[PDB]
């Protein structure tokens, strides 16, 4: 983990979220790896279904 | 440790590997030792050895079959115990050189009997297929004599206690049950399963982040051919090996000396090169061959220096007019430099009129000057302050107009390079006699003069009124040339001057508002003198000085072509 | 030296495609001359419109037609003007100088000239050259003329790579950085297609690549390079195989667009698979140029190891007297290369060298090679002979550098160089020299046995591969095995290696008679390499009466027999070392305890004498916590020096 902070002072990059797309090369395989993983999930929440309500509470 | 995808490059260090555990076949002690069983008869029949089970990795290179990482053994437990380690080990080739083609192997080589100690094989892959090295993380294998493999079902398991250390999303309460799930780790031991000619093997190898892998970087600089590629070529055939050196002639040899007879800066072919290294006798003979033999021929290895300077001093002393040829900074040869200034130790007249010259070869006469600058600050270092260069200096100590002129050139250089400041008060060091001092001193009050005449050209005024002006402070200047005494001249340094003519002074109607006087000098003659000040005049100045060395250069025709200097 | 007798008709070739190509445009008239073909690193000719001093090459049409500019005439042009240009560029191609004069051209007014300089080509060319028009020179007629059957087709995959070329040699035009990127892809892409075009023309089953493991799989698919090799250059050229392209290729290679590169150069190296004299020198001169050349990536020393190995399996004799001091000349460069940026693994480089100094020793063989050939002469057998001794004197200074160097990485310190070492004991049959470099690597094993003892261990079991004179230094060596009884249970195995090694071999009798009548005392461990090691005393027994007698008297078997009867025995010996490992864990407390009285109630018994008295009431209690029986009973005298051993382990520590 000390060495992965020695690399974080080489700071490679990374992304939890989403990325823009990388430039083409070898990255293609990372790429490709970024859309091997399923993903929306959020997006189903407002895909249909109508709107999304909120909650009001009471004493 | 932290979880990010890290590419090949961009990833630093080597490999590593801890290996743990394996898979207990019980057809033998559990050591894998000696294949025991009741029928051992047949055991002392075949010379059964009892085989202590131990480890060996080394990886297949790319499935490219060559061979690149280092094989690598560890110490000896009981494999009864059935050798549960958890043992890191590693080798020397780094992620960014790790070629994402590539491939893991081992060798369980064990420890039998009279010469004998057993040897199992395997093979696996590094990186994922999504370029992830073995996810970084941990696995279970499976490997049989040949064509097998691992899978993940309780190694998918225990890819998800690789999840663990994977980060998926975590609590704290989640790490206490994951304590919990040391215990659950633990119950994990209940596996069982009894195969043959095959075995199991649990090793681990999780790291903080998921790699990511690629191919090197390069630079491209300066569909082309280049430069350093002929060089590898022709030094390729530069081999001359037997070393027997004839001294044959013919008429070729008129054909070559033409050849050689080519200007100092032309840059030569690889084939007169050579005919010009087998001339190496004829070049002696000439002393118009020695620079182009000199340039013909490159000088990096002491192999070829050996030879080259042992011939320097051996060869005909070259003409002082083509010495100014390997004189340049083009060649850095401390022989060179060295053979040069013995031939330039000679100093004639026109050696003051090449001190322009001289003062760019000073200019250029700093090459790795940080060994000789420590060297001086070292003899510095003492008492607190308040090469060529030595012929330079034993020139300029000789006469004291050169030393003059020599000063002179160092003030113009004194503004573009900051050593020359100090280099001036080296060549005051340089000249031991003071006599030319105290005139340089004198000469030295003119640098007061020209800010006077700036002070002059600071206010702004009338034509009629700054002439008047300039009138009332060429009187206040021709005070102080009779209170000073006598200085050297601006046009020859053997002339000079007395005083100056007030009234008999001009001035210029141009934008840059030079100043003419007339001046008296000690041979009681009138001298009419224009300066400017607030611009840089080297470029008209080294024109002028060209034009009077190629109007020397027409005296030597016996032909005057009446232009005036 | 790119000019070659092929190259040449390939570069003639390629011209005449693309004369017939441009006269299947429709088009032509373009004036021939020498300064039209350019070349590059891909050693390709290149013919321009513009082929601008130098002799011109004349249209006779044009010429002789010519009256007062023709009468006024326009622009008029034939394919048969560009026929004879060509034809004259194509003959000063071939000579080297053209034909080009006032007198020759005089001599074609005279139609007659003299021909002095093959039959078909000459034909061919003299029909270009009589009459451009009249004598029907036809390129196409002439490319339908080719000579070679198979150079057609060859040539006509490599117009194929020749247009991947072209792929690769494709305000705002085109951008920089798509050259390098058609270079690199222009090489993956010329490797990948390398499989099957290797195929087409003269191939072989076994390969370094992946198609060439397929093909290899076949054939059989410790760790080495090797694939299949020229055999004597192809037996001797028996498909008449010679090739420039794949020098082309390498010289294409000789730049890098990224880490594919390395399989760029690889692949070059692998394309050295033709056995040319002449190219190999250049091929193998390239390849150090490489190794000095980009000290960026690591992978550059490999690659060039790699080819320089490849070099090392051309297997061809001097052909020229040079080869041997460029030879000489050519292990100083690497040597200077040798030095570089710190960290950078040299070692596996260091044992493939050292692997390689047989095939140096073959290159003096190879010497010895040029010495006989200048021995065919009269009057030069013994002036070769003096030549190739005083040449032999002067690689004694070669050699003395090599050891040096050799010597050099032994002595550095980077234990990977230490396992290089391995190889270069292997191979160092070729070197005949002293043993002063074994005195440094015994040097090295005692700076070892301070603090890299778990490698001094796997040093010394290849350490008994020495195999050399003066069995003196063997008894050191066995004190170099009770020294390595010290610590490390690597060390314990090692010293069993060396012990069957020695067992196979033996050299005095009664010196290792006592030896082993410790050291089989001291083979009763339980450990499993123990009783391999314990196993080889039988081995030894068998090279009479009264050596069965004296072991007799140390005999722990009652109903030993034979061999067999000694397995049994050694059956009947079975042991548990764990109460002897903490037996050992109380002879570490002892040793942490006082024994400074002596009191009670130096040789080697004395020893053991001081041992015992060490312990009175803790060792009982101790004596009484393992299983303390009659088979227990064994007092193993030899874990007292194992416990001096173990205290010298210690006396590594605080």
């Amino acid at each position: 983990p000390n060495h992965g902070l020695k690399d974080n002072a080489n700071v490679k990059p990374e992304r939890k979220v989403v990325v823009s797309n990388s430039y083409e090369g070898d990255v293609e395989s990372i790429e490709k790896f970024l859309s091997t993983f399923k993903i929306l999930p959020p997006l189903r929440d407002y895909k249909e279904f109508g709107p999304i309500q909120e909650i009001v509470r009471s004493p | 440790n932290n979880i990010t995808f890290c590419v090949s490059q961009d990833l630093d260090v080597p490999l590593k590997v801890k290996i743990k555990s394996l898979e207990g076949h019980k057809p033998l002690l559990k050591p894998s030792q000696k294949i025991l069983n009741p029928e051992l008869m047949l055991i002392g029949s075949n010379v059964f050895p009892s085989s202590d089970l131990i480890v060996s990795l080394q990886v297949f290179d790319k499935e490219r079959n060559r061979n690149l990482t280092l094989p690598i053994y560890t110490p000896y437990i009981p494999f009864r115990n059935s050798r549960t380690w958890d043992y890191w080990l590693t080798l020397p080739i780094r992620i960014k050189q790790l070629t994402f083609s590539s491939h893991l192997r081992i060798i369980l080589w064990e420890y039998n009997g009279s010469k004998q100690i057993p040897f199992f094989n395997l093979e696996t892959s590094i990186f994922n297929l999504k370029d992830c090295t073995l996810k970084r993380g941990f696995e279970s294998l499976k490997f049989r004599y040949d064509v097998i493999d691992h899978c993940e079902v309780v190694t998918d398991n225990k890819d998800q206690e690789n999840l663990n250390k994977y980060f998926q999303g975590e609590f704290t309460r989640l790490p206490w049950l994951d304590e919990i799930t040391i215990s659950k780790l633990r119950k994990q031991r209940e596996n069982r399963t009894w195969p043959q000619g095959t075995f199991v093997l649990n090793l681990e190898f999780p790291m903080l982040e998921l790699p990511v892998v690629f191919i090197e970087r390069e630079i491209m600089n300066t569909n082309d051919p280049i430069e350093e590629k002929y060089r590898r070529l022709e030094r390729a055939s530069k081999n001359a090996n037997l070393d027997k050196q004839v001294k044959p002639d013919i008429k070729k040899r008129d054909y070559l000396n033409k050849i050689i007879n080519y200007p100092p800066g032309t840059k030569l072919t690889a084939h007169e090169k050579g005919s010009i290294w087998k001339y190496r006798y004829y070049l002696m003979n000439n002393k118009k061959a020695l620079t182009k033999l000199l340039q013909s021929t490159n000088l990096r290895e002491e192999s070829e220096r050996v030879e080259v300077l042992e011939l320097m001093d051996s060869w005909a002393e070259i003409d002082i007019d083509d010495a100014l040829e390997l004189l340049g900074s083009t060649f850095k040869n401390l022989s060179v430099r060295s053979y040069a200034v013995n031939r330039l130790k000679k100093a004639s007249d026109k050696e003051l009129e090449l001190y322009l010259l001289q003062l760019v070869e000073a200019v250029c006469f700093e090459n790795l000057s940080t060994f000789s600058d420590k060297s001086n600050s070292e003899f510095t270092i003492v008492d607190a302050v308040s090469p060529l260069a030595e012929f330079l200096i034993r020139r300029a100590l000789v006469n004291p107009r050169l030393g003059s002129f020599f000063y002179w050139y160092l003030k113009s250089e004194s503004e573009d390079k900051p050593y020359l400041d100090q280099i001036l008060s080296s060549f005051w060091s340089r000249l031991d006699k003071k006599s030319r001092n105290i005139l340089n001193d004198q000469v030295r009050l003119i640098n007061v003069l020209r800010e006077c005449c700036e002070t002059i050209k600071r206010l702004k005024d009338t034509t009629a009124k700054k002439m008047e002006l300039l009138v009332h402070l060429l009187e206040t200047k021709v005070r102080p040339l009779v209170k000073v005494r006598p200085i050297a001249l601006p046009l020859d340094p053997d002339v000079l001057i007395c005083d100056v003519c007030p009234e008999t002074s001009k001035v210029f109607k141009s934008s840059l508002s030079p100043l003419k006087i007339t001046f008296k000098t000690t041979l009681n003659q009138p001298y009419h003198l224009m300066f400017k000040v607030g611009d840089d005049l080297r470029q008209d100045q080294l024109v002028v000085q060209i034009i009077s060395l190629m109007n020397e250069l027409l005296k030597n025709e016996n032909v005057d072509l009446k232009l005036t200097p | 030296y790119l000019q070659d007798i092929e190259l040449k008709f390939i570069a003639f070739q390629l011209l005449n495609a693309l004369k017939d190509i441009h006269n299947l445009n429709i088009v032509h008239g373009d004036i021939k001359t020498e300064n039209i073909l350019v070349t590059s690193w891909n050693w390709c000719i290149l013919t321009d419109f513009a082929a601008f001093t130098c002799y011109l090459a004349p249209e006779r049409f044009n010429s002789k037609l010519y009256q007062d500019g023709k009468s006024n005439n326009g622009r008029l042009t034939k394919e048969m003007d560009i026929f004879s240009l060509g034809c004259v560029i194509a003959e000063i191609f071939a000579e080297g100088r053209p034909i080009f004069n006032l007198s020759q051209l005089f001599k074609y007014k005279s139609n007659s000239y003299d021909v002095n300089r093959s039959t078909d080509l000459r034909n061919l060319v003299l029909d270009m050259i009589q009459l451009d028009p009249s004598k029907r020179l036809s390129c196409d007629e002439l490319l339908n003329k080719y000579r070679g059957i198979f150079f057609p087709d060859y040539f006509y995959t490599f117009i194929y790579d020749y247009f991947r070329n072209l792929v690769t040699m494709t305000n705002t035009c085109t951008n920089s950085t798509l050259e390098d990127n058609v270079k690199l892809l222009d090489e993956t892409t010329e490797k990948i297609y390398r499989d099957f075009s290797q195929i087409c023309h003269c191939l072989d089953f076994p390969l370094i690549k992946d198609g060439g493991e397929i093909g290899s799989d076949p054939p059989i698919l410790l760790v080495l390079q090797q694939f299949t090799k020229v055999s004597e250059k192809i037996k001797s050229v028996k498909e008449e195989c010679a090739l420039l392209f794949i020098s082309y290729l390498s010289h294409s290679i000789r730049s890098i667009v990224s880490t594919a590169t390395k399989l760029k150069n690889l692949e070059l190296l692998a394309v050295f698979a033709q056995f040319v004299s002449d190219e190999n020198k250049i091929d193998r001169v390239v390849p150090y140029f490489v190794c000095c050349f980009e000290d960026s990536d690591q992978d550059v020393q490999a690659l060039s190891l790699l080819t320089l190995i490849q070099v090392l399996t051309s297997v061809r004799k001097l052909n020229q007297l040079n080869e041997n001091i460029f030879v000489d000349y050519l292990l100083p460069r690497l040597k200077r290369l040798l030095i570089s940026n710190r960290q950078n693994t040299n070692y596996l480089r260091i044992v493939f060298a050292n692997c390689l100094s047989d095939l140096a020793i073959i290159i003096n063989r190879f010497q010895e090679f040029t010495f006989a050939q200048h021995c065919n002469d009269n009057s030069s057998t013994k002036y070769s002979a003096k030549l190739i001794q005083s040449v032999e004197d002067l690689t004694v200074s070669f050699l003395t550098d090599n050891d040096t160097y050799v010597k050099m990485a032994l002595l550095q310190n980077r234990e990977r160089t230490n396992d290089i070492i391995l190889s270069h004991l292997i191979t160092y049959l070729n070197d005949k020299d002293p043993a002063l470099r074994v005195s440094l690597i015994q040097t090295i094993s005692g700076i070892s046995i301070l603090l890299g003892t778990v490698t001094l261990e796997q040093y010394i079991l290849p350490l008994l591969i020495q195999t050399i004179t003066d069995s003196e230094e063997l008894v050191v060596i066995s004190v170099l095995q009770s020294l390595k009884s010290l610590f490390k249970t690597g060390l314990i195995r090692k010293k069993y290696y060396i012990d069957i090694s020695k067992t196979t071999s033996p050299l005095l009798l009664h010196p290792n008679n006592w030896i082993r009548q410790f050291t089989l005392m001291i083979i009763i461990e339980i450990i499993n390499k123990l009783s391999k090691a314990e196993v080889y005393c039988i081995l030894y027994p068998i090279i009479v009466e009264f050596n069965f007698k004296s072991m007799i008297s140390c005999c722990k078997q009652p109903v030993s027999r034979s061999v067999y009867n000694l397995l049994c025995s050694w059956s009947v010996r079975a042991s548990k070392s764990l109460f002897w490992k903490k037996i050992i864990t109380n002879h570490v407390d002892s040793f942490g305890n006082n024994r400074i009285e002596f009191i009670t109630k130096s040789t080697v018994y004395s020893h053991d004498n001081k041992e015992i008295p060490l312990t009175a009431e803790d060792r009982n209690w101790i004596d009484k916590f393992h299983i303390i029986g009659l088979t227990e009973k064994d007092i193993w005298k030899i874990v007292a020096l194992r416990g001096y051993v173990i205290r010298t382990a210690r006396v590594m520590a605080a």
